[PDB]
């Protein structure tokens, strides 16, 4: 989009804000603690 | 309609006037890039000349 | 931009949509440009009746944006209500100082000729649509070229063309005066239909093809 | 208010015959005036510790003598900084405030701002204020225009 | 607009500007979660960035 | 040729890079002042100093064999 | 628009000169009748969505969603008339309350 | 909700592959395909039908049932009657479009006629309905105003409309709408402060009351009428305010009084050359305005006068003091400051 | 064509009628895409589409076995009676490659999920026959 | 701006050349998880981890 | 419109077929105009149920848009996290802001994270620290023994472990508590009332489950929190709020509410042997324990209600409940709330 | 190696009027009694969460056809037990699929078909008959498609 | 089958898609150690993947 | 508050100079320069007189206690 | 281009190779287990650990100073 140097507004996708913090229990490591 | 193109290069040297350098002009290269931590251009002068010395 | 439509006899806005746009799945939106309640064509006219504004039969004018503005909200807004005001607007509204039409074409290449005129009441005249477009082309092929204080090269020379009415002269003025109509970027192109001189006058036409 | 602070003296200064031949006042407020100016009133609102920019219009009403040589023109003031306010402040953030504005509420406010411009042209001191308030008169006719059409966008 | 917010921007002090370039970080980082008024709505943000500096925003303004 | 001008070192060329940042070995250095509280020192270079960061003895500092 | 205007050219669309049986005629018949019926019901519906025309089901979903039940044996206008009136109470004033009494009387 | 043209006829598809046996062939231009084309088609606008219904239901259907009008941008329409020289004697025809311009040269406005008219074989008049190009409040005419047509006979001798075209119409934006319904009811409400505020000020000569609430009495007050209250206005207001007022608290109305306030100050001002008469006459008149401007029920605070008075010029002003206030002075509910007499002296 | 999709090749060596031995229809060579770009010099007024993958090799390559350096994993008053539990160490134990390869592939491979419509490259990869 | 006017020749295109799923700051190499305070707190997202699990970016920060 | 079912709108299709003049036809099953009508019947049907949603969804979307009443949204969900070290510290330590607490099950990997600064001071073996739930959700609502992960923490700890499941975490607005609130706001309209006061004491929402207690010539308002408690603060809003609502010439006053404290002494029959063990003892006590809170004023301690709640979690497992002295009402006073009470389970 | 249940459809799945074109006959598959046999005895898993509000989640509870026609609600017991059962062994364990034959789903949807009629007769609970009739497509792909599925693999 | 199995993902939970994730994965691990309803195989997924949500085959659905 | 109007009577008094004296009026000025509906009523319950600084002295802020009543 | 299309690693291009995997300095670790017999400890990696080979204490370890 020309309008004031808008752009895509595609660039700032839904991946862009929307994360979390980074730890274990994803692979691997949740397999043994299924007391 | 088609566009019309008038090149004109004009060349200024400060430390043999600029004008007399820049008459002489055949080509030049220009390499900018971000990617290196580096930017170097290169020129092509005629053999009129003897720029070696000058 | 937008193409104008008249409503045909037992005709159904599907094959309205998939005749213009292709995909008849395009009306779902294009409804709503026309600002139409449900009974968007209808034969019978005192069905129109009731509510004339929010509805169309056969033979009244429909709306049929280009692809890129179809999917606009602003355009579907501005033509849901604006209707036959979308042409105006479309070329544009100006000051109409065509108060003497008749004394104007007796003074060719001459300054001090235009002024303002009076509609209405107590407002000064304006033009629109067509008439403005003319009126614009007239006054650029009127004006000469570096005259203007602002903005140069508008115009044209057809003041220093007068020579001696030799064909090569004739076929200058034609350039000029095509080059001349074509500046304008609404116009299409043009073209001459005939030539005509006899004695010491220039005669001619021309045709544009205006957008829309 | 609810992503960044105010100015100290912006807010102290919201929070609170002549006549026209061709302009007709009214003390009509905006019902998004109307929220919004409870909230200003309330502490819930983060502000600065410092203030800064003299130049702004705010400091100009404040060293002029228009509180006590006319409150009522300086009240009028105050309304229109009000709707003002917080027609920025929707844009920038928390577009749910929208849909609580209309074209009659943005239009009224021409109509007093050119009536207290008329009677603050009378007199040479108020040049500054003058020269502001004129900008946003024009700046006001945009909006409503394109607020219709805005809102039918968002 | 654009052209009377640079002027009017011109003229801020340094602690304005540096107070507009926080406000306008702190906008953009929590975002995700033929000028013409009649019959368009290119030129709206241009408007608001007169109002909001001359009305005042903040110190310096935001946008 | 034109292209060749960057960054290089050494009689037979090598792309100079972050490797070369990286110091490859051990070096020597002298005790200049010792952050008694912690006991961990800052040494000093031939002429640069090792640590002596803003923190003073226990945020950031050089330790001690033990 | 309607089912025979959106038919396919070459399918028929009016009884045949020939003979007397249409199945063709019949289906279309059918075919148009019900969807006929399907767009009359739906364009009823919208007086549904309105408290002032809605009847029945929907004319309790109001009330209910207002707080003002149906009474037993009660008539659709009378329910919808209390509905409507619920929202004027006025309590507080003398003149209120004796209108009340004169309601509940 | 409403499902597409794809998914429909694919579901249509599916079920008649699953239920028929005998068909197989699905190429386009088929009979079967096309019917079930067509139904799907009709069953897609059967849905966008049902959505256009819902939308003008969440918009304005659940507010109809109360008392208000919607506007739908309805272009104006009026009767208009045409006259002959002489009775006719053939069935003219009168084709929709028609356009009857206005013979004022000042009004631009235009009008078309949508249904077509037959015209008896024998009758000396007829009136027929006509609807204007233009929409909006700029479509109402003054009567006598529409008196020629672009479609002119010589049978046809003129045109007039003895009744004015009133059915302009302007349609106004959602908000609009919504606030009307909530002034209606937040009008409603009663029994308390603002509620009677409201009710008061409907009444007209009503402007800047004060209402003054104890548990034993409610005193209301007004200097409406040019600073003061009439016995009439009185009595008018408390018939007014029984249907506001709370049952079983009684309610008394009583006129605005005012406590005349004599100041004698001194200022001391830094640069002794710039005193003058034009200075003191003007800080007498900051001063008498700054005390005219008073609220009610607003006490004299000595502290807000000095602020006040010293804030026209820090510079100019070293030091005040006031020889005949001592104090801060009090007043009651029902009185309002007011300049009696007011004096300067320059040190 | 979005990337990381799979293509194959098949390439008829000589003529199908005339029964011989090169009538196999046999791969040449199959992977996974993982580049397209536009190509075209107008000058010569020509245009290309380029597309470039590898064989399979994309996904163990890409795939990086990071460090988590602050995770305790810890329970209350219970524990891991084998050592390098709670944090993410994985050992594999085996008394030839065959024995070890079968392991490391079959840690990691299912969980490589793709939007395959029909499985994942467990069943396209055979990695059996190990010696 | 530029139009296609003005194009001689083009070459762009997509690239999985670069692809990670976990980012970091890390501060200066003096501090330490074991002899210091906290050292990391990388950030991801659980649906890009399963395409290309675990791939981690780092760099050193000297302000930090 | 009235719901048209598959074989009504059959047999219409089939009668008008007949009476189409076509004798020839025949509606046989596994015919293909048979299993066409079929298909056009059921595509009605689904037109009908889907337009009769859509009416419902209109009519709650226009009672949302009417007015100015809207749903509130949901509340995170917090809790306390137990840290036990191998030994007691021997100086001060700082836990870092946003330190980041997790589980390892596979049913709850749900994050949390911490909002305040804490510091763990020398010789204590064990520190608290509030946690708030990032997902806003009823999946915060983990069981007890959930929370058993901490990142960036230090050898020091031992064990992470929250005693008491959370059970504060909600989805969106239920849809009978916005409709019942809707109902107060209609009945408040008319000002200088019980109801209006109520209304104007519920709008905030912090406050929740207030009473009104008229009298002569003075109203006494018993506002609370989720708490428990009133602070001035609140209470001076709250009475700003009513100041509006209030009706004239009357006395208003607020004085809070007093809490009251009775022990149950639950006991509860179970079915399952097996499944009997301290994790179900726990989480009945704090079940009946959060039962006990977010209890509104001036009701009786109904045990109904409460059997009736604790056998929702499961109606085969849990067999019988009884209790021992508590089996008649207790009435409450106007001031009076049940929020606090000691709970010890006596399983059979 | 089974996916654990859901605790309501566990719970579901543990245990005049009539239609003029289509009758039940109240018949259990030999796959479908296999798989209540397997249930009653083995403690299969089950979950703990109950996100998915879809399904029999306070659509077959909460409707009163459970107290008002008991019969009525055995007939969706035993789709929904062969609905899981054809869903049991493509996912996982398809060895159970050998006993499935061409009638085991040809009863199933005549019974589909009978209480969806008359669930049609009620304006408040046509939630339910919205997922029937898309379930009852579903059956009749696999009934004109499952012989040829066993003599393929 | 493929537009509707479309349509209940994107109406599902966050939670009941990533316990669809997860049950995925654990089938994934358990692996080892033109269309037509008639006379056609190629279809038989859309089948089965229909199903699974209007039976609560796990919280949420499979393939 | 009381620490802001505390601050706010620091930044005045330091500002003062050895030609300048402390006046009571002065200071209520500088006080009262906040809007006047928030504060309406100020007293001094020590200062009753001006004083008048000697020339070589300078009038500044020691230990101010402020409080509400 | 084609060819490229092998390891490497970095923002500049580099060819990954053995060299990458000799690791380049000094690393820390943590004491897990001690083998008392031989005095040879194993220590622990933030995600690995060193030694802990089949053999028990003697055949394979990691040395201490003395």
């Amino acid at each position: 989009i020309l309008e004031d140097g808008k752009g895509s507004p595609h660039r700032f996708a839904g991946l862009w804000n929307q994360s979390s913090d980074f730890m274990g229990g994803l692979m691997g490591e949740d397999t043994s603690k299924e007391l | 309609m088609r566009r019309i193109r008038r090149p004109k290069v004009r060349i200024e040297i400060v430390t043999y006037n600029g004008d007399e350098f820049g008459a002489k002009l055949l080509g030049f290269q220009t390499k900018n890039s971000m990617e290196d931590d580096s930017s170097v251009f290169q020129i092509n002068m005629a053999g009129d000349t003897y720029w070696d010395k000058l | 931009r937008f193409k104008k439509h008249v409503v045909q006899h037992e005709e159904t806005m599907q094959a309205i949509a998939q005749r213009y746009y292709g995909d008849v799945s395009y009306w779902i939106d294009l409804v709503e440009h026309n600002n139409l309640k449900y009974p968007y064509l209808v034969e019978t006219d005192e069905e129109k009746m009731k509510d004339p504004e929010r509805l169309a039969s056969t033979g009244d004018t429909l709306i049929i944006p280009i692809e890129s503005d179809l999917t606009d909200v602003s355009a579907k807004e501005i033509n849901s209500r604006d209707k036959d005001v979308l042409v105006e607007l479309a070329l544009g509204r100006d000051l109409n100082i065509t108060a003497d039409e008749k004394y104007f074409n007796e003074h060719g290449t001459s300054d001090n000729i235009l002024a303002f005129s009076t509609n209405g009441n107590g407002d000064l005249d304006t033009v629109k649509g067509i008439d403005n477009m003319k009126q614009q082309l007239q006054a650029r092929l009127l004006t000469p070229r570096g005259s203007l204080m602002l903005h140069p090269n508008y115009g044209s020379d057809l003041h220093n063309l007068f020579g001696l009415n030799i064909p090569e002269q004739a076929t200058l003025i034609e350039m000029e005066v095509l080059r001349t109509l074509t500046s304008d970027n609404r116009v299409k192109s043009a073209n001459l239909i005939d030539w005509k001189i006899q004695g010491n006058v220039y005669s001619g036409q021309f045709s544009v093809e205006i957008k829309s | 208010n609810n992503f960044i602070p105010q100015p100290q003296g912006l807010l102290r200064f919201l929070n609170t015959s002549f006549v026209s031949k061709f302009y007709t006042p009214q003390l009509q407020l905006s019902e998004l005036a109307k929220k919004v100016l409870t909230n200003i009133k309330t502490d819930d609102i983060p502000v600065l510790e410092r203030e800064f920019n003299d130049n702004t219009i705010i400091h100009k009403a404040n060293d002029t003598l228009l509180k006590v040589q006319a409150p009522r023109m300086y009240m009028i003031l105050q309304s229109i900084v009000l709707e003002a306010y917080a027609i920025v402040n929707c844009f920038v953030e928390n577009p749910s405030s929208l849909k609580y504005l209309t074209e009659e509420d943005v239009s009224i406010t021409r109509e007093n701002l050119n009536y207290v411009a008329d009677y603050l042209g009378n007199y040479d001191d108020y040049n500054s204020v003058v020269l502001d308030l004129r900008d946003l008169d024009l700046c006001f006719s945009a909006i409503e225009l394109q607020l219709p059409l805005i809102k039918k966008e968002a | 607009a654009s052209q009377r917010v640079d002027e009017g921007i011109k003229e801020l002090d340094k602690n304005a500007r540096k107070t507009r370039d926080r406000n306008n970080q702190e906008i953009s980082r929590r975002e995700n979660t033929i000028y013409n008024p009649r019959q368009s709505t290119n030129g709206l943000k241009g408007n608001i960035d007169n109002m909001a500096l001359i009305i005042g925003y903040g110190d310096g303004g935001v946008s | 040729m034109v292209v060749r001008f960057q960054s290089s070192m050494g009689r037979s060329l090598k792309r100079v890079d972050s490797d070369d940042l990286n110091v490859k070995g051990l070096v020597l250095a002298t005790v200049s002042k010792i952050n008694y509280k912690y006991q961990s020192v800052e040494v000093k270079v031939n002429n640069l100093t090792l640590g002596s960061r803003i923190g003073d003895d226990g945020s950031l500092a050089v330790p001690y064999p033990k | 628009a309607n089912f025979l205007k959106n038919l396919h050219p070459l399918l028929r669309r009016d009884r045949n000169k020939k003979d007397n049986q249409d199945p063709n005629f019949a289906l279309i018949d059918a075919l148009n009748e019900e969807m006929n019926q399907v767009e009359k019901d739906a364009i009823e519906s919208k007086l549904q969505s309105s408290l002032k025309t809605s009847t029945s089901e929907y004319l309790d979903k109001f009330g209910d969603w207002f707080g003002v039940y149906r009474k037993t044996d009660e008539k659709d206008d009378v329910y919808r008339a209390r509905i409507i009136k619920y929202l004027l109470l006025k309590r507080g004033t003398n003149n209120a309350i004796i209108d009340a009494i004169k309601d509940y009387l | 909700k409403t499902r597409k043209l794809t998914n429909i006829l694919s579901k249509l598809i599916d079920k008649t592959m699953a239920g028929t046996s005998k068909i197989t062939d699905f190429t386009p231009g088929s009979a079967s395909r096309s019917l079930l084309e067509a139904v799907s088609l009709e069953i897609e606008q059967f849905y966008i039908l049902t959505k256009e219904n819902i939308d003008w239901g969440i918009q304005e259907g659940i507010i109809e049932a109360f008392d208000f009008q919607k506007r739908q941008s309805k272009r104006a329409y009026g009767d208009v009657t045409i006259q002959f020289y002489q009775p006719l004697d053939m069935r003219m025809y009168i084709p929709a479009g028609t356009t009857f311009t206005s013979t004022r040269q000042e009004y631009p406005q235009q009008f078309e006629t949508l249904v077509d008219y037959y015209a008896e074989p024998d009758s000396t008049e007829i009136v027929v309905e006509v609807y204007c190009k233009e929409t909006g409040v700029a479509g109402n005419v003054p009567e006598g105003t529409i008196n020629t047509i672009a479609s002119g006979s010589s049978l046809i001798r003129s045109v007039n409309n003895e009744y004015s075209f009133n059915t302009g119409t302007k349609e106004e934006s959602q908000e609009d709408f919504k606030r009307r319904f909530h002034s209606f009811v937040e009008s409603r409400g009663r029994a308390t402060n603002k509620s009677v505020r409201y009710g008061a000020l409907q009444i007209p000569d009503v402007e800047g009351v004060y209402v003054y609430e104890e548990t034993g009495h409610i005193t209301v007050f007004a200097h409406d009428r040019n600073g003061n209250l009439s016995d009439t206005l009185k009595e008018d207001i408390i018939d007014a305010l029984q249907d506001y007022r709370p049952s079983g608290i009684m309610l008394d109305v009583t006129g605005v009084e005012k406590e005349e306030v004599n100041v004698s100050a001194t200022v001391t001002i830094s640069n002794k050359s710039r005193i003058g008469d034009t200075l003191q006459k003007h800080i007498e008149s900051v001063i008498r305005s700054y005390l005219n401007n008073l609220k009610t029920s607003d006490d004299l605070i000595i502290t807000d006068l000095i602020q006040a008075i010293m804030n026209i010029d820090d510079v100019l002003i070293y030091d005040v003091s006031f020889d005949n206030l001592d104090e801060n002075i009090i007043v009651p509910p029902q009185g309002i400051i007011r300049a009696g007499e007011i004096k300067v002296e320059l040190k | 064509v979005m990337a990381n999709d799979i293509i194959r090749i098949f390439i008829t060596p000589n003529d199908d009628p005339n029964d011989k031995e090169g009538k196999q229809e046999r791969l040449i060579q199959v992977g996974m895409v993982s580049q397209v770009s536009k190509v075209g010099s107008y000058g010569n007024d020509q245009t290309q589409f380029r597309i470039t993958g590898q064989s399979f090799v994309k996904p163990f390559m890409k795939f990086g076995l990071g460090v988590i350096q602050e995770v305790q994993a810890v329970l209350p008053e219970v524990g891991w009676l084998i050592d390098g539990d709670g944090d993410n160490e994985v050992k594999f134990t085996g008394s030839s490659a065959h024995e070890v390869m079968t392991g490391i592939i079959r840690r990691f491979i299912p969980y490589m999920k793709y939007n395959y419509t029909e499985n994942t490259i467990d069943n396209y990869l055979d990695y059996d026959d190990l010696s | 701006k530029v139009p296609t006017e003005d194009f001689i020749e083009e070459d762009v295109g997509k690239s999985d050349v670069e692809t990670y799923s976990i980012f970091t700051a890390t501060p200066a190499g003096m501090l330490k998880e074991l002899n210091g305070d906290v050292f990391s707190k990388p950030q991801f997202h659980p649906e890009l981890t399963d395409r290309y699990g675990y791939t981690k970016f780092e760099v050193e920060n000297i302000y930090l």
